[PDB]
RNA sequence: CGAUGUCGGCUCAUCACAUCCUGGGGCUGAAGUAGGUCCCAAGGGUAUGGCUGUUCGCCAUUUAAAGUGGUACGCGAGCUGGGUUUAGAACGUCGUGAGACAGUUCGGUCCCUAUCUGCCGUGGGCGCUGGAGAACUGAGGGGGGCUGCUCCUAGUACGAGAGGACCGGAGUGGACGCAUCACUGGUGUUCGGGUUGUCAUGCCAAUGGCACUGCCCGGUAGCUAAAUGCGGAAGAGAUAAGUGCUGAAAGCAUCUAAGCACGAAACUUGCCCCGAGAUGAGUUCUCCCUGACCCUUUAAGGGUCCUGAAGGAACGUUGAAGACGACGACGUUGAUAGGCCGGGUGUGUAAGCGCAGCGAUGCGUUGAGCUAACCGGUACUAAUGAACCGUGAGGCUUAACCU
RNA sequence: AAUUCCUUGUCGGGUAAGUUCCGACCUGCACGAAUGGCGUAAUGAUGGCCAGGCUGUCUCCACCCGAGACUCAGUGAAAU
RNA sequence: ACACAGGUGGUCAGGUAGAGAAUACCAAGGCGCUUGAGAGAACUCGGGUGAAGGAACUAGGCAAAAUGGUGCCGUAACUUC
RNA sequence: AGGACCGAACCGACUAAUGUUGAAAAAUUAGCGGAUGACUUGUGGCUGGGGGUGAAAGGCCAAUCAAACCGGGAGAUAGCU
């Protein structure tokens, strides 16, 4: 239930070798507004696939 | 699906009225008795001047079960109450002369032929 | 499942009579005793019907000279030779399992007549 | 192990889900576009769209049948008076989900679920 | 002999004439068509590689399409391979039908079983549950002990513990083939075979006597 | 002794063989059946209960048999806590007494979120020497091996009779394991209905909330077992004990020294599964990439421009796949999910209206209405054009061909 | 026998089977008369045993509903 | 020690059902408990249901299940009546 | 009438499960006992360390009890670690 020798910083980084974040990896450009957004999501201005939606 | 500790009714007129199963015979760690399977029973109740008295230990064959039997077409036949006929202990072929209630076509064998010579249905 | 639907309806018998639970039914059944092939009769109240096409069953409950018997029948089996409706019966449910607890005058089903 | 079961549980019991979709269906009928989580949108389709198809056939039994579900009388006025004759030829597909990012409070994948006309 | 690749259509029953229901599994076996023949002089073993079904044109890749194009055959949904039995002979592009089982009398059916996910040892290994009461403290379905003491001081290999049950290749042997229907491309075997409905099966003749 | 928890029960094993069963065999004071005893054999199998804290034991009833041991008298960071052995109390007995007795009796707190090894699963990286998509051979590893009874051979062989076979074959069980959901069922708080109390929707009617799903009655799909299918094998090889054949040393005899044949559930295969990280990194098929130009401490060296393939990954709709990754299907030239349409199934003849009744209610329209995960269809909704990763012919030596 | 070592005494009852339980015997190791003896209706979250009912206790577990466990975002320990 | 599931005396006490200050649902009034979003594995906790059997479990029916109201009928041994 | 009966508040604490680096240095949940009395409770007062108080357990006397806590003798002494 508890460790018996203090683990090293080696083993610590080895465990964290997988904790890395993946980048976005490329975010797509709107058809009409020409601005960037996550794919399959609406843009900050509220367009999606070149048509106007929300408009708040 | 009769196991140890199970109180069965009695279908013949041997004198017993209510028996308890104490082993399911026929194999090692065998769990259940069933359609026409032999058990060993003890007699928990009797009528006052029957052939078998209370606390005797003898064999019986299960003739009806609440769980029921399955036919080869998928049809089941459940009864309402488990019942046995008390066979003789050493050389079988049972004690009683009448048999009450129906029985099933799965006592159609050599020995239990006697049981289905009696037994008003099936 | 057009394969299975096509393949099962090649086996469904055509002349199954219309019955519903509550009905007293005589069912004639092929019983084989060695070489002779007898046909015996099992009459009782339909307490349950499962409709699944070929896999359609129905449970008939008789009180046979003593205690009560429930035969479940596969409707489209070749064993089940005849179904005939004796007394049409008027109940309110679809599965009449309460009748397992009733005998005699309590287990008494009114007649439907319409 | 779940095999072929349908319906999200949404970390609620059955009565809180039922109540929650009753409110949220009421809000989508009322405002025609609401922002919710993406799973709550995806379940809101299976609650909301049957009310529209019930509304496509106006009768006293369907008004009462859509007032047992939904439990609000303004809502069963807009269904049967506005939305039911609005769709009326649209066979399913009364509502669209538009994914719209993440919350700030708990990083939940939001989505705007809206009715499929909103031509106004 | 060789086998054929099917698809589990589901289960039904077959009422016999004397009134015995037989639980059958329906296996649609379309035209398995040979895409490659393998000889000792090039591969070290005699075996045929068959395909079956049909795949979308845009979903088959260029390696795969070039393989089926060499074979002179329509792309199927997969490639399988059957070892040959020393006097058998097949050509590439030859179609093989369920008619092959018109004599066989008993088959073995190989599929992937239904995946039950991470299963505990009561489901997985039929361990027996400890007391449900009588004092028992948080250990009802748990596996008990897992080994001995200082001697060995290790858990042995292949100790039955909990983990992924299901979703693996299983072969059911010696199933009675009830019908071969060359018209509808069907094989009715008696019993349950592995897999959910629509899963790919592999039906060979029975190797047992 | 700056703590190595100590009986018994449970769960879970695992090895030994000095073998309980099954298998082979020699001797018998072995007629047969059943035995006794000894050799070989560890594949698999090897009870349920009464009493007792008990291991043990006795008893009851089974069974082919209910093996003997090791594993901290296996197993308390897996469970229990009945016994022993804290503190209370009492009996018998001992002591003047405090108290004491492995004498008895009643009552009496069992913690730990796993770092490392191990183990069960499941992935990411890199390697395998151009990249990629598949199919494989198979080194090696694991699973599986239990067995009763009935019938025939044959009431033959044997025996005075009673009784009663070897060898061989057919059937059908028990226990165990794998799969599955067609059947029989269980569940089915996501479907339908009945009903009690109360609150609300203005009210009647109808509904809804809350009361364990309020209590119930049924029940789809899925999951499931008590359900239903299948399995343990035949065969081959090399043998153990054992039995021999020919045959000397030892002109006989002798199964062994040369040579040869049998011989068992053990052994190697046969059956099922994993399996190229098998760094010894294998094979086969297919697909893709056929540009220029500088610099130097001229190397399988570095850089710039142009190109970006096969394919993968991401994203999305998701799945009888799933802890998460992974795996599978589909992304509009599209049935992947939702909705919709038709069917099925389940419930059981809705609401409104009409009629009968003083009324509760009943009847007609009406097997009505509503129907979840099911089945068959349907682009109505959502699966976006793209971007991202991956390159540009793949080292050296030697050999055989360049027909 | 809350007392009995030998001891699971012996006989009887209950049980298919009862080291416990009830009745009895008395060879009381080592009861016994206000450190009270023996009875005792009622009472007891008292000790022991039996039976009816009832049941997932169990045979032998199965499914479902919820809260964690698992994944994501935020905060962020501990023994050792 | 905490913005701690604990402790803390008195006073007021509506409706319907109910014997009731129990209990259920409500009024006045006050709250939704200062981490959320998913998924729907094992396992743990709190619960629901369960075929046939029905204490075989076990140290021991522990736990669970069951019983459960009002009126009327009826009610044994024993007893200090 | 009753150290009467059933049963809430109120006082308690018999069983089980959870909790056991707790929500809590003794609780929660489901059952459980008493509930007009030798009851229970508020506010104040009194008893003090070989002393109190004790329907007696070596219990309680500020989370401390086979002799409280604080300060001092005091750097007690320690053939022991």
């Amino acid at each position: 239930a508890v460790q018996q020798n203090k683990p090293t910083r080696s083993k610590r980084g080895m465990r964290r070798s997988h904790d890395a974040l993946t980048a976005v990896t490329s975010l797509s450009v709107d058809k009409t507004s020409g601005e960037k957004h996550l794919r399959h999501h609406i843009t900050a201005d509220g367009y999606y696939r070149g048509r106007k939606v929300i408009a708040k | 699906m009769i196991q140890e500790q199970t109180m069965l009714n009695v279908a013949d007129n041997s004198g017993a009225r209510r028996v308890m199963c104490i082993k399911v015979l026929g194999g090692s760690h065998r769990r259940y008795a069933g359609v026409g399977d032999i058990i060993k029973i003890t007699i928990k109740e009797a009528i006052p001047r029957g052939k078998v008295k209370k606390g005797d230990v003898l064999k019986a064959v299960v003739v009806r079960t609440k769980k029921g039997v399955r036919r080869p077409d998928g049809s089941v036949i459940r009864f309402d109450g488990n019942a046995c006929v008390l066979l003789n202990n050493n050389s079988e072929q049972p004690i009683g002369t009448r048999i009450f209630g129906p029985v099933t076509r799965e006592l159609r064998s050599e020995k239990f032929m006697k049981i289905i010579s009696l037994a008003p249905e099936v | 499942s057009n394969i299975i639907k096509q393949l099962e309806q090649e086996q469904m018998k055509q002349d199954v009579p219309s019955f519903r639970p509550g009905d007293t039914v005589e069912v004639k059944v092929w019983v084989v005793e060695g070489s002779k092939k007898r046909l015996q009769a099992f009459e009782g109240v339909v307490i349950a019907i499962r409709n699944r096409g070929l896999h359609s069953a129905f449970t008939v409950r008789k009180i046979s000279n003593g205690e009560g018997v429930e035969r479940v029948f596969q409707t489209h089996s070749p064993v089940v030779d005849s179904i005939s409706v004796k007394r049409r019966g008027a109940v309110r449910k679809a599965k009449l399992y309460y009748l397992r607890e009733r005998t005699g005058k309590a287990a008494r089903i009114k007649e439907r007549l319409n | 192990m779940r095999h072929r079961k349908s319906g999200r549980q949404l970390n609620r019991n059955s009565s809180h889900r039922q109540a929650m979709f009753r409110n949220m269906a009421g809000s989508l009928v009322r405002h025609e576009i609401i922002k919710t989580t993406l799973p709550k949108a995806k379940e809101l389709r299976r609650v909301v769209e049957p009310l529209i198809t019930l509304a496509k056939t106006d009768s006293v039994a369907n008004r009462r049948l859509a007032f047992a579900r939904t439990r609000d009388n303004e809502i069963v006025a807009k269904l049967f008076n506005e939305l039911g004759p609005r769709f009326a030829s649209r066979a399913g597909g009364y509502t669209r989900i538009l994914k719209c990012g993440f919350r700030a409070g708990d990083n939940a994948p939001m989505a705007y679920i809206e009715l499929v006309d909103r031509s106004e | 002999m060789i086998g054929l690749v099917g698809k589990k259509v589901g289960m039904t029953r077959i009422f016999t004439e004397d009134g015995v229901s037989i639980p059958v599994t329906v296996i649609e076996v379309e035209a398995n068509r040979v895409t490659q023949v393998k000889d000792l002089a090039n591969d070290g073993y005699r075996a045929i590689q068959v395909t079956t079904g049909a795949k979308k044109a845009n979903r088959v890749t260029k390696p795969e399409a070039g393989h089926f194009a060499k074979a002179g055959v329509e792309a199927g949904r997969g490639l399988w391979e059957f070892r040959l039995a020393e006097g058998e002979e097949f050509t590439v592009g030859q179609s093989i039908s369920v008619e092959l089982f018109a004599d066989v009398k008993k088959v073995d059916v190989t599929g992937t079983s239904k995946g039950k996910g991470f299963a505990g040892t009561v489901k997985r290994w039929n361990f027996r549950t400890q007391d449900a009461t009588h004092g028992n403290s948080l250990s009802h379905r748990v596996p008990g002990s897992i080994g001995q003491n200082q001697t060995p001081g290790k858990v042995f290999k292949g100790k039955k513990m909990a983990g992924q049950m299901g979703n693996e290749r299983v072969t059911v042997q010696s199933l009675d083939v009830v019908r071969v229907d060359a018209e509808r491309n069907l094989l009715l075997v008696k019993g349950a075979v592995p897999g959910a409905t629509g899963s790919d099966l592999i039906v060979k003749p029975a190797v047992k006597a």
